[PDB]
């Protein structure tokens, strides 16, 4: 399992707070600091739809 | 397949700088980034500004800061003949292209023909030993490697960061003596401008008058973009604040297939005595790999396209060429020398030449040399015996010669 | 004395020395139509007619032999086989034949005198001088002669000087 | 029972002989070895691909002065650019004159293409030869795969195999191995490390999904055209593209004693040098009595044909009477011949025919039959293709081809001149005594 980030609270990279298509403009700064992350695949993953 | 469009779903397009836009320089919406161009069969890979596949067949593209699009059937590209788009998916096309040195990626919208030449060398490789231009109709099936059609999540990425702030000078206007910021719908900008003191200020939606800077060159008005990413290119203006934001995976990566090769035409294999010919005659160029099956294998490799006449030497250790994409074939010698080994002399010694050269000289001569030694002193010593005889009977005063002694010593 | 004088008488016209540089070395011999001339002693032959030939070598032997025309063949020295042992003549005095054997008694031989024959008491030539060894008081020759088969024998003793 | 032979390392070519156990029936043993590998300790060093320069995003400050920051990527090469008047699609980036920075940067890291196109730089020793045969020990059949060294026996209802070393440490793989597109290359690559630009190895991973690569490719930011916004570089063009180009031709084609090279393990197969020494353990089981097998008497041999060819050339006839009727082995225990059959079913009365392939001119050489030896003589004759497309069936002796005419022509002139030499010193004595015989009288 991975957790990610938005910020100091850590959730499955399976299941996002944020989608693009709800708000556009934080789901960049949520994959901002997850880049160094083996679970940056699966937020990108679970970010694609709702 | 909504699932992996979705990523280049979140970026835009954008505009960049080209060389050869059909008249001069200018910024075009096709600037065309890389052409990677590994596959065999003529498979190309271009990444351009414009994205792709955003409704099935379309290309979308930047135009001064406001997005467009045109089906994909009315763009076109070439190397030095032209090529066929096959599919695209965000950034990269995928193409199928001859030869070249350049690649001229063209449109035409209205009657304005847009065009983008970048120098990059497209190349066409071959499969197999045997070089062709064009694949061919039949052969055989060897294993190659072409850019994969599809477009799956592999471990390739490629980096989208933030846009910087472009710059607008239509953006600027004048009012009866005054200078007017208007920005467009729905959009914040930031405005800089040195005409008194220093300022710098931002607006959003807000059609603002300056009272001061009563020129149209004072004032710098840029544009704000939140939403939306750019490829990491050389060729736009980074944003304040180290942040990369994301990444994302490349359709059309390289994958193992399996592609047609040709089949040369069969050589016609004439026999000598440790002797192979070979007549060759190749319909395109060709190569000829053949070595020895001994501890020196005195390889050969020869690129033939023309029609040929090899004639090789083969032992009884045996030889082995490839011809084409044919398999290896083997060939071995046995004895069969020119001449008869039971009898007649000047026969015998040809045999024994052509089947041992050097030994067969050896040998004669240190037969010769042998025979030669003994029939010369077995001569000295008959002549020093018959001095032997004569020299007491020819000193006496008589000067007389026995019976025996006279004819079997020829004395007379 | 008598002796000398008929080795003198006889050996006159038929002997003739070999010169080198004014040197007299060796002394050849004219029998049988032959001319038997040493290897060791080099030089000119004294005769005209017998310098201008061609003396074939027998170097084990140790004797070059030549073909004397026939206008000189009644001229020459006799020759024999049949010899007993005793007393023979030689050009200084006497030689004994004892066992096979020449023996000179000393005092005299010394380097020139080689090819002298040895004459008997009738005027045949029995032996060719060659060379000479001292043994004790009584020197012994190393010569040449013949026999009744006709094989020209050289009888060599140990340590032998050649002269 | 204990029996230790000497198979020749080829494929292909059947191996006969046969285990004489005194009091016993021969008991024939047909070994055909179907493939023989060599696989080397193979060590991964590092991978190599094309590169893939990575240019950053130009960062421009008007009227300012920008500054140099380091991110420790790969080749990482970073100038600062002063006086510079960039241009957008929409008008001027700055407004001032002079006083205008600009950051390029630049960087090499691995090309998107490297999981599917890359090469590998391995290191070669200490070689396990390894070996399918195909054995017959008594009409009983098993295919069997062993190991070469001097352990590792098999083991089938009871007998027992050990493969003898090889005679020869002869490998084709150098010290250092370059595996590229299933083909393997005898290259003398760089360490990790000497990487030079322009040649092999100027891009180096240690594995295929690594994170840290090293990159020496002669990076050289210049200077940006004035009015434009690109970051300019200069660089060696790569060293793996110019290693395709350069390539001699891969180990399946310049290798010798013809190996075939093979890629997945990396292997040599069917390379014919050296000789593989074997080893038999046999029950007493598999053996038979003399007197329940055919015991034969008063056998004769004739030769039918006789071709000294790299096939079986020859055929010959065993005139035999045996005792009774069955099956008996026949094997030629010298280097004259190789017999084709090594098993002849026989009558009570009859004749037999074999099929050998020998390369004597005039081949004499004693067969066995059943417990017996028999001397088979004749003359053989060339063939005439010149040309074959298989390998030697036996092994070539010295004075296996010369003649009968070819020994006279020896003999009458060597030992001859001996002759003459020997009667010129007898009769050289006799002319010495005879002459010294004659002159003892005086």
């Amino acid at each position: 399992t991975t957790m990610c980030l938005l910020a100091n609270v850590t959730f499955p990279c399976a299941q996002p707070p944020i989608c693009y298509d709800r708000k556009p403009a934080e789901t960049l700064a949520m994959l901002s600091v997850n880049v160094d992350n083996p679970g940056y695949d699966e937020l990108l993953e679970a970010a694609v739809k709702c | 397949t909504e699932e992996l469009f979705n990523e280049y779903k979140l970026t835009r397009p954008y505009m960049a700088r080209c060389i050869r836009c059909a008249v001069g320089s200018c910024h075009s919406p096709i600037a065309i980034e890389a052409v990677k161009s590994d596959g065999h069969d003529g498979y190309v890979r271009l990444q351009t500004s414009s994205q792709y596949g955003l409704k099935g067949r379309t290309m979308r593209y930047d135009m001064h800061g406001t997005i467009k699009e045109i089906p994909l059937h009315q763009v076109s590209l070439y190397t030095s003949r032209p090529c066929h788009i096959v599919d695209g998916h965000g950034y990269f096309l995928l193409a199928r292209c001859p030869a070249g040195d350049s690649i001229t990626m063209e449109f035409k919208k209205d009657s304005v023909r847009h065009s983008c030449s970048v120098p990059y060398e497209v190349k066409f490789n071959p499969v197999g030993r045997e070089l062709y231009t064009h694949p061919p109709e039949h052969g055989v099936e060897q294993a190659c490697q072409v850019y994969a059609h599809d477009a799956q999540n592999r471990g390739a990425y490629v980096e989208m960061h933030l846009p910087g702030s472009e710059v607008d000078s239509s953006l600027v206007s004048l009012s009866g003596s005054s200078v007017t910021v208007t920005p467009p719908d729905g959009t914040s900008a930031l405005v800089e401008c040195e005409c008194g003191g220093t300022k710098i200020s931002e607006t959003i939606n807000k059609t603002k008058q300056f009272s001061q800077c009563t020129k149209k060159e004072q004032c710098r008005a840029y544009r704000l973009q939140n939403d939306k990413w750019v490829y990491n290119s050389d060729k736009l203006p980074k944003a304040a604040g180290a942040t990369l934001k994301g990444k994302l995976h490349v359709p059309f990566l390289l994958a193992d297939g399996k592609c047609t090769v040709p089949l040369a035409p069969e050589p016609m294999i004439t026999f000598g005595f440790r002797s192979v010919s070979l007549k060759l005659h190749p319909k395109n160029p060709t190569y000829l790999i053949t070595r020895q099956l001994a501890d020196e294998p005195h390889y050969t490799h020869e690129l033939i396209s023309e029609p040929a006449v090899r004639n090789f030497t083969v032992t009884e250790k045996g030889w082995e060429f490839v011809w084409g994409n044919h398999p290896p074939k083997r060939f071995w010698a046995q004895e069969t020398a020119p001449g008869n080994p039971h009898g007649l002399p000047h026969e015998v010694i040809t045999h024994y030449y052509h089947r041992y050269p050097m030994s067969t000289i050896l040998g004669l001569s240190i037969c010769a040399a042998i025979a030669t030694v003994s029939v010369a002193a077995s001569t000295w010593l008959f002549c020093r015996s018959r001095v032997a005889c004569l020299t007491p009977y020819r000193l006496t005063p008589n000067a007389r010669i026995p019976f025996c002694l006279a004819v079997l010593c020829c004395a007379r | 004395g008598k002796r000398q004088r008929m080795v003198m008488k006889l050996e006159s016209d038929k002997t003739f020395p070999i010169m080198l540089e004014g040197k007299i070395n060796g002394y050849a011999c004219v029998v049988g139509g032959k001319l038997f001339r040493p290897m060791h002693v080099e030089g000119k032959i004294d005769n005209d007619v017998l310098a201008a030939l061609k003396t074939k070598k027998a170097s084990k032997y140790d004797l070059e032999y030549a073909d004397v025309p026939q206008n000189m063949r009644a001229d020459t020295f006799k020759y024999t086989h049949e010899k007993p042992q005793g007393y023979y003549s030689w050009h200084h005095g006497a030689v004994q034949y004892e066992n096979g054997r020449f023996t000179v008694p000393k005092g005299v031989g010394a380097k020139g005198d080689s090819g002298r024959p040895i004459l008997d008491n009738q005027g045949r030539v029995v032996a060719i001088v060659l060379g000479g060894v001292n043994e004790g008081s009584r020197t012994a020759l190393s010569v040449v002669m013949w026999n009744e088969k006709g094989v020209t024998v050289k009888y060599t003793p140990e340590n032998c000087e050649q002269w | 029972y204990e029996h230790a032979t000497t198979m020749p390392s080829q494929a292909g070519i059947s191996y006969n002989t046969i285990v004489n156990r005194a009091g016993y029936a021969p008991l024939p043993i047909s070994i055909t070895p179907t493939k023989i590998k060599l696989i080397p300790t193979v060590n991964l060093e590092y991978v190599t691909c094309h590169y893939k320069t990575g240019m950053d995003s130009p960062a421009i400050k008007c009227c300012g002065s920008q500054e140099c920051t380091p991110t420790y990527r790969p080749d990482e090469q970073c100038k600062v650019f002063t006086g510079v008047y960039p241009f957008m699609w929409g008008g001027a980036y700055c407004f001032c004159d002079t006083e205008n920075t600009q950051v390029s940067k630049a960087y090499v890291m691995k090309s998107d293409d490297c999981l599917a196109d890359h090469a590998e730089a391995y290191k070669a020793h200490t070689a396990s030869v390894q070996a399918f045969l195909n054995i017959t020990v008594g009409e009983h059949s098993i295919v069997t795969t062993v190991y070469v060294n001097g352990e590792t026996p098999v083991n089938f209802n009871g007998v027992k195999i050990t493969a003898g070393p090889l005679s020869t440490a002869w490998t084709p793989f150098d010290r250092k191995i370059v595996q590229y597109a299933g083909e393997i290359y005898n290259y003398d690559f760089p360490e990790y490390g000497a990487g030079q630009p322009g040649a092999f190895g100027d891009i180096q991973s240690r594995t295929v999904s690594s994170s840290d690569l090293y990159a020496n490719t002669n990076l050289v930011l210049q200077r940006p055209k004035a009015g434009a916004i690109h970051v300019p570089y200069t660089q060696a063009p790569s060293g793996f593209e110019q290693w395709k180009k350069d390539k001699a031709p891969s180990l399946k084609f310049t290798a010798p004693f013809g190996c075939e090279i093979y890629t997945n393990p990396i292997r040599a197969e069917n390379c014919a040098v050296g000789s593989i020494p074997l080893a038999f353990d046999i029950p007493d089981a598999l053996f038979t009595r003399v007197s329940e097998t055919p015991t034969l008497s008063a056998a004769e041999c004739t030769l039918n044909e006789c071709v000294y060819s790299s096939d079986f050339g020859g055929i010959a006839t065993v005139k035999y009477s045996a005792s009774k009727s069955g099956k008996c082995a026949v094997h030629v225990p010298s280097g004259t011949a190789t017999l084709k059959e090594a098993a002849v079913e026989l009558t009570e009365q009859g004749s037999a025919t074999i099929h050998f392939s020998t390369a004597n001119i005039h081949p004499e050489f004693r067969l066995q039959i059943c417990t017996s030896y028999v001397t088979c003589k004749g003359d053989c004759h060339p063939p005439k293709d010149h040309i074959v497309t298989h390998p030697q069936y036996h092994a070539q002796t010295f004075t296996a081809a010369v003649s009968k005419t070819a020994w006279t022509w020896l003999t009458s002139l060597l030992g001859g001149s001996a002759v003459i030499i020997i009667i010129g010193l007898v009769l050289a004595t006799i002319v010495a005594m005879y002459v010294l015989t004659n002159q003892k009288h005086n």
